[PDB]
């Protein structure tokens, strides 16, 4: 029983980064050499692990988190950054344990005229906490009079498109992102290399 | 009704430290994106510094390292702590409500600016002279009359007729550079001759450096010799 | 990083004609732009964001277009008030770089200027200096010359001009020059006088004064 990567990797929509798919993957082999070595991903850093060691180690859980950002925001998906994406759409932690893998999909995820199905959230009061996510689409209160649902001034819509066109320069183009998450709790290994 | 309001400015030596402070009402300064952005003398707009809700802040290359960028939630306002400052920091800052990446929305609300002027040159107040009306009250036409704002540093001085009252025909110069290093401006308004004898004439000129506040009345010359 | 290219430089148009301010990006930057004005001792003003949204409060003959690289700000009917430097600015990304500026003045029927001529007040003459002061009200074109005499002596070196900016009802200009002299020097003669030459005056107009009022 081979771990599901294909579905993750290779589904035909992704997800809002505000609204981040999370995939828990459990009892199965999985063979992260064919995806470290791959030439398909521009990105894979790994963090408390080494990545020419994944199909030696054992843990209880994988997470597979995916979603769409752009090029130049993927190098906010690491431990200790600032930034619209790791302060209000998705937040790593500072002890984080797993890798992050990014791929440009301006050929999908970018139209003429602009891609508006994408979102971001612009406006939040504080920070996320790590693996928070937050799908509040409530109006943004910018000033002392309550909004009662209404955009307009010191009322804003909280999430905004990214409008990604094929036309944008390669740091505004979107990026799919994969996050392995592996957690070892006091409970089985159920997910192993190629032993 | 929106208001920002910068403060802080002046002149300060080469290598020294200022604090710009920006008053907020109309919205929550602690909810929103700020930032700084400033303009030197007869130069283009640059952006230097936000701070997002959240706490995150970022700073222009040509600042990074010098300028820190902060807000009290309680005072609703923003400040911008500006130390080992050049020559080229010289010019007027703005506080503005708003971010510059990935924010479509611009900058939508400004303060009035605050001017920077970074020199090792003393500060003097103006001297305020009348550019009294040539034209009598009685020859029926437009006499104009003015006040001289003579030997000041630095920039900028703000001249007001009649504590605003009197705008309409006021025509307030920009500011020369003399060889001796200080600035000289003059202001002038064109009136009814007929009104010269019914209508008194002062200026208002305020130099915040020196803290000089001269109010000048402006008569017509007398006989007496 | 961003380039932006904003075009023209300046512009001169009569009231009633349609301005186009163009803005290049380097790289493609989607609707990320915003358009402001700026007047004379004023901070810039927003008019126009998201490259093509009215900013509230602002006429409708102010209008952008464009999306990638090229952009636009277009005033289909400029007014006198119109009078500003407008500036493009990107918003996609740090640290959100502003055009050059297009300084928009406002072309107009020829005006000759109003000549005033002010001897210094007895105020300043006692503290040792004198300045004698030469006003050219609401004039068009800004292109006008003043030439200080001192008992028919052309005077250069030691005076200073000012010019306003286009007035915003009216768009002509006003120019201020400024004759300085020690008092000692200013004594030593009778007949002050500043002669100014421009399109709208057929001949130079003079404006003088004897010192002692004589
Ligand atoms: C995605 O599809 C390609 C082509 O079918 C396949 O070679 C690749 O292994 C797939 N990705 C994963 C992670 O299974």
């Amino acid at each position: 029983n081979l771990c599901p990567f294909g579905e993750v990797f290779n589904a035909t929509r992704f997800a809002s980064v505000y609204a981040w798919n999370r995939k828990r993957i459990s009892n199965c082999v999985a063979d992260y050499s064919v995806l470290y070595n791959s030439a398909s991903f521009s990105t894979f850093k790994c963090y408390g692990v080494s990545p020419t060691k994944l199909n030696d180690l054992c843990f209880t859980n994988v997470y597979a988190d995916s979603f769409v950002i752009r090029g130049d925001e993927v190098r906010q998906i690491a431990p200790g950054q600032t930034g619209k994406i790791a302060d209000y759409n998705y937040k790593l932690p500072d002890d984080f344990t797993g890798c992050v893998i990014a791929w440009n999909s301006n050929n999908l995820d970018s139209k003429v005229g602009g891609n508006y199905n994408y979102l971001y959230r612009l406006f939040r009061k504080s920070n996320l906490k790590p693996f928070e996510r937050d799908i509040s689409t409530e109006i943004y209160q910018a000033g002392s009079t309550p909004c009662n649902g209404v955009e307009g001034f010191n009322c804003y819509f909280p999430l905004q498109s990214y409008g990604f066109q094929p036309t944008n320069g390669v740091g505004y183009q979107p990026y799919r992102v994969v996050v392995l998450s592996f957690e070892l709790l006091h409970a089985p290994a159920t997910v192993c290399g190629p032993k | 009704e929106v208001q920002l309001v910068e403060s802080g400015g002046g002149l300060i030596q080469p290598g020294g430290s200022l604090r710009l402070s920006c008053a907020a009402s109309g919205f929550t300064v602690s909810s929103n994106y700020m930032s700084w952005v400033r303009q030197a003398p007869g130069k283009g707009l640059e952006w230097v510094s936000v701070i997002y809700s959240g706490g995150a802040t970022y700073y222009a290359d040509s600042v990074k390292g010098r300028f820190t960028i902060s807000r009290d939630n309680s005072k609703n306002t923003l400040y911008l702590q500006m130390n080992s400052l050049r020559a080229e920091d010289t010019a007027v800052y703005y506080c503005a409500r708003g971010d510059v990446s990935g924010y479509r929305y611009g900058l939508d609300y400004w303060g009035q600016g605050t001017l920077v002027t970074v020199s090792g040159a003393s500060t003097k107040g103006p001297s305020v002279f009348p550019l009294a009306p040539s034209s009598k009250s009685t020859s029926g036409g437009t006499a104009a009359l003015g006040c001289l704002v003579k030997d000041y540093f630095p920039e900028p001085v703000t001249v007001s007729w009649n504590s605003g009252a009197l705008t309409s025909g006021v025509h307030t110069f920009p500011a020369v550079l003399q060889s001796s290093g200080l600035y000289s401006l003059s202001s002038v308004v064109t009136v009814p001759s007929s009104s010269l004898g019914t209508q008194t004439y002062i200026c208002n000129v305020n130099h915040k450096p020196s803290n000089t506040k001269v109010d000048k009345r402006v008569e017509p010359k007398s006989c007496d010799r | 990083d961003i380039q932006l290219t904003q075009s023209p430089s300046s512009l001169s148009a009569s009231v009633g004609d349609r301005v186009t301010i163009t803005c290049r990006a380097s790289q493609g930057i989607s609707s990320y732009l915003a358009w402001y004005q700026q007047k004379p001792g004023k901070a810039p003003k927003l008019l126009i964001y998201a490259a093509s949204t009215l900013q509230s409060g602002v006429p409708s003959r102010f209008s952008g277009s464009g999306s990638g690289t090229d952009f636009t700000l277009t005033i289909s009917s400029l007014q006198p008030e119109d009078f500003a430097t407008y500036y493009c600015q990107q918003l996609i990304s740090y640290p959100g770089t502003f055009g050059q500026g297009t300084k928009l003045e406002i072309k107009r029927t020829v005006a000759a200027p109003s000549v005033f001529i002010f001897p210094p007040s007895d105020e300043q003459l006692k503290s040792g200096t004198a300045s004698v002061v030469c006003l050219l009200n609401n004039f068009y074109p800004r292109e006008a010359k003043v030439q200080w005499k001192v008992d028919n002596a052309l005077q250069s070196g030691n005076s200073q001009e000012s010019v306003t900016e286009q007035d915003s009802k009216d768009s002509t200009y006003s120019l201020s020059s400024t004759l300085t002299l020690s008092k000692a020097d200013y004594e030593k003669h009778k007949v002050y006088a500043c002669e100014v030459t421009h399109q709208g005056l057929s001949s130079p107009v003079t404006k003088s004064f004897n010192r002692g009022e004589c």
